[PDB]
RNA sequence: UUCUCUUUUAUCUU
């Protein structure tokens, strides 16, 4: 019941998926076989924006430490194309975890992993301007890699970074949820592998495809694009299922709300950043908490009302 | 209308079989 | 005793184990930790053939999605050299899944998980000019990498896919089945893996090593060519050992058969796919079926006669 | 008036091996080791390597040693002016384990001819110091660093203009400090300390060609974000086959200037690999154990318990 | 000895041997 | 002083919580 | 959220 749980299972289960709920991140820890050294960080951003009016705004939520979500506006009724672009919007001090250059993301930490990672819209528009829809559903995003070869001299076979399953974007998934932009939403996401496994730090991206790369030959529908390394950057991918989330906008509606994002991640600490002093022994093993996981995630719908959450 | 509780219904549903 | 298995733990364990004794549908799902929504492959290749005299002719079944097996034949009494190459043949319906470019293989699916990988070979030749034997063992193989520099300017470091544990070809494994041909055989593999871990689809690759690469900077010992990027392709490498088969034709030798293949394989679907239809969640945790898969295979033969199967 | 919308116990044979492979190998006569009672129970061979290297130390120099999961090189060092750590100027080299070759060739591209992939189930390592007790000198600190082997993606104005994509350590700027996590003691009363999986669980890493410079040829450092480098030279006496998933032990012994610092290093490793069919060492090969809950259990509290490392009069 | 027969015994003969 | 025997300790130590 | 009823598949056992 809830008596089987120790704490760290139980707490794990809060910040994974019901973190608004509470006063305080509850959240301790992945009570997983591992047991090593790790930093426990509850990333919150908290974000008034409001909407392009015959716009339909696509935001993705995707397991890259440091960077709430991903977002760009495309034509009222249509998707992403070849000539879309996603930019990120970090989460509160990006750049005091992964540095200011593309090569010094594991200056911090070495490693991660994600625990949960949720996502809430509150329209706070009034009975007389809202307009539109809200749409979500998952995309099962992995990122690989493709190999070309390269007509240089001497003529060689390139390799980099790919995104797979991006496609899937392009299209709303028969599951997913859809309703009224005044009734808000909520939804979160869950481990994608049948175990919680680390992921290395990743250096010196900037753009997907990378500089120099033709999107036609990566595959990838359509770009993304951190920006000024100074400023942002992809440090990594986790193990999460990508939340997709379409937003449309008539014209002539005026479509405010705030945007709240939750991350529970477990870091490597380095024995040498700041950040060491916090760390603690990951939680231990917890059969109840992680069987209790499973099944509520497989449980749980799509997304939610914004109305509970 | 809660979120917690769906979770912990969810939860003492599924240790009752 | 076999009622401590969950219903689709006992479904799993056939697909595994014993396909060609159930008429259809042998698996639901891999009952391990992962519930989230995949779909349930059951790749059947049924392909006739017939062997060239004087000619010792190997076949690999090794976890290409979408491609059943790998043949090529070599001068009786030897193995495959650094002059050899290997070409796929594909169960039914490759490209209705993985497209015709090297750079639309994660368009319907984005990764995956073999579960099964079954291969049997049955004797259609009569008994008067049959001859020869098929044996069989089973290799280690991993894909890896290769890091090398090239004098190009600016000069720089490359770094492709390599296959590792290739060399395991060229020699007939201690561990191993062999036989008089007109006996057949029918064998299996299983997870090289303490669990089912999840693997990305791999874009653009069609040849190992790639174009513009020279064999053994590889380090492979031989090549692998799947062919035109619309027929055939690599679009990953599962955690599977690969089976070897050697099927060596005397001269004057008439050996000819029927060979049949099956591979269980979960897919994480794409919501712009029409294949995401078919999805379902992965099968809950079944810890008998896992610790009984793992005893029953460590338990079995590497092969078998055609009967027996 | 707006209409909703319509959705829809005790421990086994293997498992007790497993146990003092991991935490204890000079208490015992013979390997103990068996293999890993995890889930997997395929083809494998159980290699306990141990290297005994009898060496002394630079005065006034912090000599920097590294116990890493590079399989065949029992550990890295480079030395430094004493109070300094490594800089970009500094590049380590490799100790090789006893019959590296033997296992992995002479070419960068030979790594693979005998074992595809392969885990480590332990990682242990001790100092002894033969140096008599007045002139000897100095100190040893021990912490340990969660270093993992990544990539980086830059861009390169070649023609036509392409991207770059190569190996680079993540986690090493924890070398350039003493982790807080540390044991620091007279030099002379040596050291002993073992490191563990930095993983829930033991998957198998692969074996990786053409490895033997990090930042590799053509490679500046810069552009690898790595703080040093990494030597392992001739391809023919040593390189980089693979890198384990067990957290790197970080030593550095800090001779000051007239001490004589002698010692012996003994370097304990026990390793799963996947046998090639092919290979000499398949004839020696076995399954991996049976999964054995209590073990895996027991590795994991005893791990966290044990402290960063003890003295040498306590191994 | 079928396959799915090969196999049905080696697991009851794993399930009563266990005990 | 030995170090099995520091395991051995720490085995029936966390064995006894039960 | 609650039982009956026929369903109607689907294995496990003789
Ligand atoms: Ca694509
Ligand atoms: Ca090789
Ligand atoms: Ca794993
Ligand atoms: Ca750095
Ligand atoms: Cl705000």
């Amino acid at each position: 019941a809830l008596t089987r749980l120790s704490q760290p299972g139980l707490a794990f289960l809060k910040c994974a998926f019901a973190p608004p709920d509470f006063n305080t991140d509850p959240g301790k820890g992945i009570p997983d076989r591992f047991e090593g050294k790790v930093v426990s960080r509850k990333d919150v951003l908290n974000q008034s924006i409001s909407f392009t009016a015959g716009q339909d705004t696509f935001i993705l939520i995707a397991p890259t430490p440091g960077v709430a979500y991903w977002s760009a506006s495309v034509p009222a009724g249509t998707f992403p194309t070849s000539a879309t672009t996603f930019n990120p919007v970090n989460y509160p001090g990006f750049t005091s975890m992964f540095g200011t250059t593309s090569t010094s993301r594991s200056d911090q930490v070495s490693s991660f992993r994600y625990a949960s990672m949720n996502v809430g819209i509150y329209p706070t528009s009034n009975l007389m301007q809202f307009a539109g829809s809200i749409t979500v559903w998952k995309c099962p995003v992995k990122l690989s890699t493709v190999q070309f070869p390269v007509a240089t001299d001497p003529a060689t076979s390139s390799l980099v970074h790919t995104l797979v399953g991006l496609d899937g974007v392009l299209a709303v998934g028969p599951d997913n949820f859809s309703e009224s932009f005044i009734k808000g939403v909520f939804s979160q996401s869950a481990c994608n592998e049948p175990d919680f496994e680390f992921n290395d730090i990743l250096e010196g991206i900037q753009t997907l495809p990378p500089a120099n790369v033709s999107l036609g030959s990566t595959g990838q529908p359509f770009t993304m694009d951190s920006g000024a390394e100074a400023t942002s950057g992809v440090v990594g991918w986790g193990n999460m299922d990508t939340i997709v989330i379409r937003v449309s906008a008539p014209e002539g509606a005026v479509n405010s709300a705030i945007l709240k994002a939750w991350s529970c991640i477990e870091y490597r600490p380095n024995p040498n950043a700041m950040l060491y002093q916090f760390g603690h022994d990951s939680p231990p093993l917890d059969e109840v908490a992680l069987q209790e996981y499973r099944t509520v995630a497989r449980s749980l719908p799509v997304a939610v009302i914004a109305a509970q959450n | 209308a809660s979120m917690w509780e769906r979770v912990k219904s969810i939860i003492k549903s599924s240790l009752a079989a």
